[PDB]
């Protein structure tokens, strides 16, 4: 399929510069915005933005304040009527569409906070048609959130509340916190030893009136003890868990499952991790003069003990990925439903190189985890391709080269011997003299089994997901002259011997105003029933009125569905 | 033409994953006749604090050595398991005979319980309209509209129903599909013919199928809408499912 | 190899820090590295100025596609933070410094309450490693120091 657009328009109380639009998806549209200086603490922006395929005037409002209370933004676009929405809808007897949206935020002293995140829509799919500047949807549904606070260096005192605009037509599933309290406090130097408390009260409400709820009340109470020295710091840390959950609205999902919920259960564990470092250094001169080369071993143990937790019902916890640095990290899941047991140590080294300047230019990273003792958290369904349970099964890696002031290069692996290759990958080499000449190199790797231990049950099944990832990228950057440039991306899957995205843009810029052309070729769907993917072809054609600077580059290499990032 | 016997009628869920059996007395030498009234069956799965819609309906048929039946099933995507719910009348060519106790043309606005119990037969004229059957009442919906909303239809139907007045007398059975297939001045049997997930507005659409029927041809239809989920939250390859159970057409001598 | 146990420059075992935000996020990942370096904290109003003092700006998260599935949906993630900070010596010049954190995960679908516990422990992540490269920069600002 084939696409274009064509935008023109910009980048004391009057009429703005407008901006029009056409494109091939939804026709003429044409914003005519409006600004009133009504105080010096009050000001509104209308709007009229005329949409021709819907046939009516979208009045968008606009009105910033800063009261006593606090500063916010409040918003109102108003449909009076909408023909496309007609046709699509029947159901509904009328045909207005409206969005308000209210901002608010208030410092009280200076350690008081108030929030607010107000958001209305009229229907289900007011989200899917419009572009809306304010707004925000969570799983799809409107939110409504509270917000007040109390913040000083060594004291937190939060209490919040957030709220779904749920209609009868959606179906899908979403807790949210009605309300939830936390609390921190933290008190250094007990002697050798710190201090520090968390708390927090919760009450989970789904969406759908046959969904579990829960009341949950946290505390952990933790100590260390950290002792430092030249060369090496090891650190210990004891830490209390204790849980209580009250559960109800149990009779729907107790009928059709064989793990039953329950109404009370109480989690206390307690938790024990020893935290080791060093670091040696050799003067490398081997190499060149005047060089240091480090070496950093790092050991840390940890213990959590096991308890069944297949009665409490999973509200707010999902796994985590884990790079080198997460292979010291003491937690599985985030939340505090899930917690699994640990009977593990991690080893690992890190070697860095320093210039005459003391300034690092290498480092390389390589890290695992030896389990004595599998990882159980009562409801245990992971598919793993070997039944492997203890032992050495993490590894990962890490590299980052400065080779100039203009050259980089960077490297990340993982291996898993729970599925008997390497599970990701990725690489990166770099040259970019300056904002507008570079040349990149992309390298993303993904083994089909990480997708299948990771990824929904669904993926392993589907050929768009199954057969993981293999990707390699081309970015380049090149000025013709003081008001010229070019930009190009070229994106291949070597597993499927097919393209996955391909960008060129050009722009000429002037003193009075800029011109802009682009081409992107990307995926965009599946067939679903020839079992092929769909590409999706675009042109677009920008004009910008100044006033600005700028050659256009940084933003034509971040239009495309895989954006150009500084790796350097 | 025959004359199938009555054994029994079930609606039940299924003992283990994705098999349910069911127990009747049985003859050496006879054909057993299932009618699947439910043969589909959308459950809802939990995967790492996600509910997935999951159509799961049945494939095949065994009969198990002159002592029952039981019936085996798959979910649309083949990854997870569950206990369906499937209905129908099991019977025997080779002693009750099932009595056409209805027989009417009726106008069904959308929806309508059927007037008495049974297994409902039905032959309309009409390709902007799919009907199905969830148990209870028969549903018409407008196929010909592409949407999320659940827009109903009506339709004019000669309606009868068996239930154990004439002897219940077929003559073919038909595998439905999404081609047409001529059935001739015949009833077909009213039941949903599958699921459908779908990329629409902005959600994971899941509607149910139903049958059309414009002139004789008969073939999958759209039907009534399950729920909406929002993309937001998840993605889901589109299915579009038909059941390989074969539906009974009667003559049109009722 | 002629390896040897290696000997935050002794020059900056005092210092004052100045964030906008003290009781930020970033600020205390800085405090509790500048802790366990044997380095004491004075307060921003102290009387003595002979103290270098670091000084906290603006924090940047960008997270953006970098892989996509044979549909074109989004597959992998990376999020990169970017941390400015200044360090001034007194009677010297203004030592600015910076941290750079790069982090891929693959994009798993979850209910939006237990996915945004999941981005809020690995935002968390990022400000440890970035606050462990400001320290690692304190003996190359001794050495410009030291023309």
């Amino acid at each position: 399929i084939w696409n274009a657009r064509f935008k023109v328009g910009p980048v004391r109380s009057g009429f703005l510069i407008p901006n029009a639009k056409y494109t091939t998806t939804n026709y003429f549209e044409f914003y005519l915005p409006y600004y009133w200086n009504i105080a010096p603490n009050m000001d509104a922006t209308i709007t009229p933005h005329y949409m021709h395929r819907r046939g009516n005037i979208m009045w968008e409002n606009e009105f910033r304040y800063l009261s006593q209370a606090g500063a916010g933004l409040m918003e109102l676009d108003y449909l009076p009527s909408d023909k496309v929405y007609e046709d699509e809808h029947p159901n509904d007897d009328s045909s207005r569409r409206w969005l308000f949206y209210w901002n608010h935020s208030g410092v009280m002293d200076q350690v008081w906070r108030f929030n607010v995140d107000y958001t209305k829509v009229s229907d289900p799919s007011y989200f899917n048609d419009f572009d809306n500047k304010y707004g925000s949807s969570t799983d799809g549904y409107a939110t409504q959130k509270f917000s007040v606070g109390y913040a000083v260096q060594n004291f937190n005192a939060t209490v919040s509340t957030k709220q779904f605009q749920v209609f009868s037509e959606q179906n899908t599933s979403s807790y949210s916190a009605e309300p939830q309290l936390d609390v921190n406090y933290y008190q250094n130097d007990v002697g050798p030893f710190d201090t520090r408390i968390y708390g927090q009260a919760v009450h989970f409400v789904n969406t759908r009136d046959d969904m579990p709820e829960a009341t949950r009340v946290h505390l952990e109470p933790t100590i260390n003890l950290p002792l430092s020295n030249n060369w090496g710091s090891i650190n210990t840390e004891a830490k209390f868990l204790a849980t209580h959950y009250q559960q109800t609205n149990l009779d729907w999902y107790n009928s059709r499952n064989t793990t039953k919920l329950d109404e009370s259960v109480n989690r206390v564990m307690p938790q024990f991790k020893v935290d080791g470092k060093m670091v040696f250094e050799r003067d490398m001169e081997m190499l060149a003069p005047g060089y240091t080369q480090t070496l950093e071993p790092r050991a840390q143990y940890l213990y959590v003990p096991y308890r069944d937790q297949s009665d409490i019902y999973n509200y707010d916890s999902s796994l985590l990925q884990s790079d080198y640095s997460g292979l010291f990290r003491d937690r599985t899941y985030g939340g505090l439903d899930r917690i699994a047991s640990a009977n593990q140590v991690t080893t690992g080294v890190t070697s860095r190189i320093y210039d005459d300047a003391a300034v690092e230019r290498f480092n390389i990273s390589v890290g695992q985890i030896y389990y004595f003792t599998e990882s159980r958290t009562g409801d245990d369904n992971i598919t793993w391709e070997n039944d492997d349970k203890t032992g050495s099964l993490v590894w990962a890696g890490d590299t980052y080269w400065r080779i100039s002031e203009r050259w980089g290069l960077r490297g990340g692996i993982q291996y898993d011997t729970r599925l008997d290759n390497v599970a990701t990958s990725n690489s990166s080499i770099e040259y970019r003299r300056d904002e507008d000449r570079l040349v990149q190199l992309n390298y993303h790797y993904a083994s089909p089994e990480y997708i299948q231990a990771t990824l929904p049950k669904y993926y392993s099944t589907a050929e768009q997901y199954k057969n993981g990832i293999s990707q390699v990228g081309a970015v380049a950057s090149r000025p013709i002259a003081d008001r010229w440039s070019i930009v190009g991306a070229y994106y291949y899957d070597t597993n499927a011997n097919k393209q996955a995205d391909s960008m060129l843009g050009v722009q000429y810029s002037s003193c009075c105003y800029a011109i802009r052309v682009g081409y992107e070729r990307k995926l965009n769907g599946w067939d679903n029933d020839k079992q092929h993917a769909v590409y999706d072809n675009a042109i677009g054609f920008n004009i910008e009125l100044r006033g600005n600077y700028g050659l256009g580059t940084q933003e034509m290499l971040r239009s495309n569905i895989l954006p150009y990032q500084n790796t350097l | 033409l025959r004359a199938p016997s009555y054994c029994t009628s079930f609606n039940q869920r299924a003992q283990s994953n994705k098999t349910l059996t069911i127990n009747t007395p049985l003859t050496a030498g006879s054909q057993v006749v299932v009618a699947l009234t439910r043969p589909v069956e959308v459950i809802e799965v939990f995967d790492q604090t996600l509910v997935i819609p999951d159509p799961f309906y049945v494939t095949s048929v065994t009969r198990n050595g002159n002592s029952g039946i039981t019936l085996r099933g798959d979910d649309a995507y083949g990854a997870y398991s569950g206990l369906p719910q499937w209905a129908g009348v099991i019977m025997e060519v080779l002693a009750k005979l099932m009595t056409c106790r209805y027989a009417k043309r009726v106008r069904v606005n959308g929806s309508m319980a059927l007037p008495v119990s049974g297994v409902p037969f039905a032959r309309w004229d009409d390709g902007n309209v799919s009907v199905g059957f969830d148990g209870g009442s028969i549903i018409v919906r407008n196929a010909s509209y592409g949407g999320i909303d659940d827009v109903a239809a009506s339709v004019d139907m000669d309606l009868v129903i068996f239930n154990n007045n004439k002897p219940f007398v077929y003559d073919r059975t038909i595998n439905i599909g999404t081609s047409d297939q001529n059935i001739g001045n015949s009833l077909i049997q009213l039941s949903y013919t599958g699921a459908l997930i779908q990329n629409n507005g902005g959600y994971n659409h899941v509607r149910m199928n139903g049958i059309r029927m414009a002139g004789n041809n008969v073939r999958v239809a759209k039907n009534r809408v399950i729920g909406n989920y929002s993309r937001q939250q998840f993605q889901m390859p589109g299915k579009n499912i038909a059941v390989p159970t074969p539906l009974l057409v009667i003559p049109n001598m009722y | 190899c002629g390896w040897h146990l290696r000997d935050v420059p002794s020059t900056m075992k005092v210092m004052i820090l100045d964030s906008g935000d003290p009781n930020g996020p970033l600020s205390r990942a800085v405090r509790n590295q500048l802790r366990l370096n044997g380095v004491e904290l004075l307060d921003k109003e102290t009387t003595r100025k002979d103290v270098p003092s670091l000084r906290l700006g603006k924090v940047s998260i960008a997270k953006d596609t970098a892989s996509v599935f044979r549909n074109g949906q989004t597959a992998e993630y990376q999020m990169i933070m970017t941390v400015n900070a200044t360090v001034l010596i007194p009677g010297r010049d203004i030592y600015p410094i910076s941290a750079k954190v790069f982090r891929s995960f693959f994009d798993n679908p979850q209910m939006a309450l237990a996915k945004d516990n999941e981005q809020d422990m690995i935002v968390k992540e990022m400000y440890d490693r970035a606050a462990e490269q400001l320290i690692r920069k304190l003996p190359s600002i001794r050495a410009a120091d030291i023309r």
